[PDB]
């Protein structure tokens, strides 16, 4: 089967460089052009770079020309993207792709995530979203604030509570740190007797927090 | 030189129903048009190329048509995985590949008003000099919703951020969190914190509030 496998993603500081790699298998790598297409968080697809079958021709998007270099090594069935002078707006998932005729992106890799930021790794503070305790439905949650980089995971009661949970996408603050909330709806009659604990894990910082959330005095 | 426009940007349709998506090119691209599907959390895949040809292995429910500037993608019966984002694509002048901005196909359902909850900052957070006030809009449909923050009746603009979940796998609703950020010093200068929500399911806006300290 046609397969493309990317590697080399990560967190990089603005102005620095990163090289992405994409290895093909299951087809004749040298026959056709190769491409990189990226998707910034929450945005659409943007073609970045193209290289002809034998590397004799390279094309780039205007946003990326001069700073990025596409290259290939057909003897290793690999195509590369060398990303220099990285800018915050280069943060995206980068997909490698291959073509049959040059018109279209017939096959796609799995993506490599590139995050461009001057923020330092930092685990979150976890604050309670305490239930009001005032249909008999209450809401409670955890505010997972000021962490970098993504991702964080949140469970409730160590996985024993899944119904009614909503863990929201993180927002990026102007500080460069992320914040997100995780909430759950539960019966208000349970608030005095049932313990609710959010389990937060931020693996990049080796930060794990279990926060019990209860009605405030 | 060539712009692809996908409109409408969101289609709300029922499971098992027919869908037709539109791509319009600003000038003719003849039949050199492709469509991609991006399923939730997955890479894009090619569905249709040369306007009407199905890529190898693609299910027979996908079809396409058009020539010149007006193109369509048809899904004869929407399967669960087809609630996805679809992009059209063209290539001009041999060296420029461009995409439309995408159309999201979402699950249509009956209108549901949000249940609304407001959360004060915790005392623990206030120790560090910042206050986060959170408003939750739970399990609503359709997606369009407006949150307005007020602090002692002063409308807040510019100092909040919102996030929305993907459509729920069981009830096809959305939920939304809005966080108002203030300094501790400012938080302690005011009494009434309110989140006002406007939604098609509400006959009039709903406000949830608290009085600091009470």
């Amino acid at each position: 089967q046609v397969q493309l496998v990317e590697s080399g993603g990560g967190v990089v500081q603005p102005g620095r460089s990163l090289r992405l790699s994409c290895v093909g298998s299951g087809f004749t790598f040298r026959r056709d052009a190769k491409y990189w297409v990226r998707q910034a968080p929450g945005k659409g697809l943007e073609w970045v770079a193209a290289i002809s079958h034998d590397g004799g021709e390279e094309d780039y998007a205007e946003s990326v020309k001069g700073r990025f270099t596409i290259s290939r090594d057909n003897s290793r069935e690999t195509v590369y993207l060398e990303m220099n002078s990285l800018r915050p707006e280069d943060t995206a998932v980068y997909y490698c792709a291959t073509t049959r005729s040059g018109w279209y992106f017939d096959y796609w890799g799995q993506g490599a995530l590139v995050t461009v930021s001057s923020a330092s790794t930092k685990g979150p503070s976890v604050f309670p979203l305490a239930p009001s305790s005032k249909g008999g439905t209450a809401a409670l949650g955890c505010l997972v604030k000021d962490y970098f980089p993504e991702p964080v995971t949140v469970s409730w009661n160590s996985g024993a509570l899944t119904s009614g949970v909503h863990t929201f996408p993180a927002v990026l603050q102007s500080s460069g740190l992320y914040s997100l909330s995780s909430v759950v709806t539960v019966p208000s009659s349970s608030l005095g007797t049932q313990t609710y604990i959010c389990n937060v894990n931020h693996k990049p910082s080796n930060t794990k927090v279990d926060k019990k959330v209860e009605p405030k005095s | 030189e060539i712009v692809l426009t996908q409109s409408p940007a969101t289609l709300s349709l029922s499971p098992g129903a027919r869908a037709t998506l539109s791509c319009r090119a600003s000038q003719s691209v003849d039949t050199y048009l492709a469509w991609y599907q991006q399923r939730r959390g997955q890479s894009p895949r090619l569905l249709i190329y040369d306007a009407s040809k199905r890529a190898t292995g693609i299910p027979a429910r996908f079809s396409g048509s058009g020539s010149g500037t007006d193109f369509t993608l048809t899904i004869s019966s929407l399967e669960p995985e087809d609630f996805a984002v679809y992009y059209c694509q063209q290539r001009n002048n041999w060296r420029t590949w461009t995409f439309g901005q995408g159309t999201k196909v979402e699950i249509n359902r009956t209108v549901a008003a949000p249940s609304v909850f407001i959360f004060p900052p915790s005392d623990e957070q206030l120790k560090s000099g910042t206050a986060s006030v959170v408003c939750l809009l739970n399990n609503f449909y359709p997606r369009e919703a407006k949150v307005q923050w007020k602090v002692d009746n002063a409308l807040q603009s510019g100092n909040s951020q919102e996030s929305v979940t993907e459509q729920d796998s069981k009830d096809s609703t959305y939920s939304l969190s809005s966080t108002l950020t203030l300094s501790k010093a400012d938080y302690e200068k005011h009494k009434v914190y309110a989140c006002e929500v406007t939604h098609q399911g509400l006959s009039s806006p709903v406000t949830k509030s608290f009085n600091r300290g009470e």
